[PDB]
């Protein structure tokens, strides 16, 4: 068993990164004094790539500002520098047996200054509506850090199980996140009621904001 | 030049059968122990199988209780990995592998140095369906998009204007919805000065039921003129 620490780091441009393994049974082999321990970058969309092996052996091609170290059952990543491209999850591997297993992943982001999201909200389309459906969209646009939290309210009422969010990953320009919240409801709900409101708490916020509509306005 | 081709996978029944492959080039095919992992939401990345330069032995994680096979044609430098009695939990993204190690007494330990792109496998009874393509009617800084509703299977493509408009545009990773079917929507922001004007128009492209969309998304009118 692998665990590493933290399950993810916002990291400057420019500053140092560092990702901790922590292995449940030793892998340094006393007989050659080797740790049977591999790291391994995988950007957003792309396979794993190898980085390092016997802990700190950077493979051919790899920089220097990727460093692995410890021995036993403790190691690190640390990267120095940190360029855009270095965002990526990193995991670590172990081969002191026949059954390789990995950690569960370091998600490494870009830190940025705190940016507030635009609020935007949708009613759903009259040809939606045709259809016997009402989807209710909200958009956080463009904010740092990912972290948000969205509810949604109909007629002042809390709505609970109905509605699902999706978040892009990292802008690769402007390091910032967008997130959609959907609200579905049948046409038949959807006309029971007349306020409908998406509700934003976020860091950048020195309060929650509301965006709301009145149905058929 | 050196590289892992990788095809097969895509939608399977619960229950059923699917075949994986993965096309070598730029090495020597035979030199090489090959292995297949995959990453899945509720395992994380995890080892399958190995299969050794000749093909004549094979290993498998036995959490897998013997339901993949892995085998490799070195006259063709293929390998392949050939899953059964799939199981929702089975759903996820496969790699093959290069494996570069060594052999002793006690077993074979190696680091994995060259993958495919991933081929993403979906377990699933839904049936294939197209979406449908709903606007986001917009409204110094306006947000439109389009609603891509109710597919199977993934993906779909969203261009804007046919490409020509990609600054500000946000396109969603999609949701599973409780109906198997997936969901996403597309936005981009704009110039209010520019509604009225110029024309914004969402390109959804799902393949795999033959749809193509092109949905002008147009600013909502409010008067009995229109
Ligand atoms: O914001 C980061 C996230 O972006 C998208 O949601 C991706 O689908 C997800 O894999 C990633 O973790």
């Amino acid at each position: 068993l692998l665990t590493q620490s933290p399950d993810s780091l916002a990291v400057t441009l420019g500053e140092t990164a560092t990702i901790t393994c922590r292995s449940s049974r030793n892998i340094l082999h006393s007989l050659n004094n080797k740790n049977y321990l591999a790291w391994y970058q995988q950007r957003p969309g792309q396979a794993p790539k190898l980085l390092v092996i016997w802990a700190s052996m950077r493979v051919s091609g790899v920089a220097d500002r990727f460093s692995g170290s410890g021995s036993g059952t403790d190691f690190a990543l640390t990267i120095s520098s940190l360029q855009p491209e270095d965002a990526a999850v990193y995991y670590c591997q172990h081969y002191y047996t026949t059954h390789r297993t990995f950690g569960q992943g370091t998600r490494v982001e870009i830190r940025r200054t705190v940016a507030a999201p635009s609020v935007f909200i949708f009613p759903p389309s009259d040809e939606q509506l045709k259809s016997g459906t009402a989807s209710v969209v909200c958009l956080l646009n463009n904010f740092y850090p990912r972290e948000a939290k969205v509810q949604w309210k109909v007629d002042n009422a809390l709505q609970s199980g109905n509605s699902q969010e999706s978040v892009t990953e990292q802008d690769s320009k402007d390091s910032t996140y967008s997130l959609s919240s959907t609200l579905t409801l049948s046409k038949a709900d959807y006309e029971k009621h007349k306020v409908y409101a998406c509700e934003v708490t976020h860091q950048g916020l020195s309060s929650p904001v509301t965006k709301s509509f009145n149905r058929g306005e | 030049q050196v590289q892992l081709v990788q095809s097969g996978g895509g939608v399977v029944k619960p229950g059923a059968s699917l075949r994986l492959a993965c096309s070598a080039s730029g090495f020597t095919f035979t030199d090489y122990y090959m292995s297949w992992i995959r990453q899945t939401p509720g395992k994380g990345l995890q080892w399958l199988a190995y299969i050794t330069k000749d093909g004549s032995e094979k290993k498998y994680a036995d959490s897998l209780q013997g339901r993949f096979a892995v085998s490799r044609d070195n006259a063709n430098n293929l390998v392949f990995l050939q899953l059964n009695t799939v199981e929702d939990d089975d759903t996820g993204v496969y790699y093959c592998a290069r494996d570069d190690g060594y052999y002793d007494r006690s077993g074979y330990y190696g680091v994995f140095d060259l993958w495919g792109q991933g081929i993403r496998v979906t377990v699933s009874s839904a049936s294939t369906k197209g979406p449908s393509v709903f606007p986001l009617a917009p409204s110094g800084t306006a947000a439109l998009g389009c609603l891509v509703k109710d597919y199977f299977p993934e993906p779909v493509t969203v261009s804007w204007n046919s490409g020509a408009l990609t600054s500000g545009v946000h396109t969603f990773p999609a949701v599973l919805q409780s109906s198997g079917l997936y969901s996403l929507s597309s936005v981009v922001t704009v110039p209010s000065s520019s509604l009225g004007t110029q024309t914004y128009i969402c390109n959804v492209n799902h393949k795999p039921s033959n749809t193509k969309v092109d949905k002008k998304v147009e600013p909502k009118s409010c008067g009995r003129l229109v």
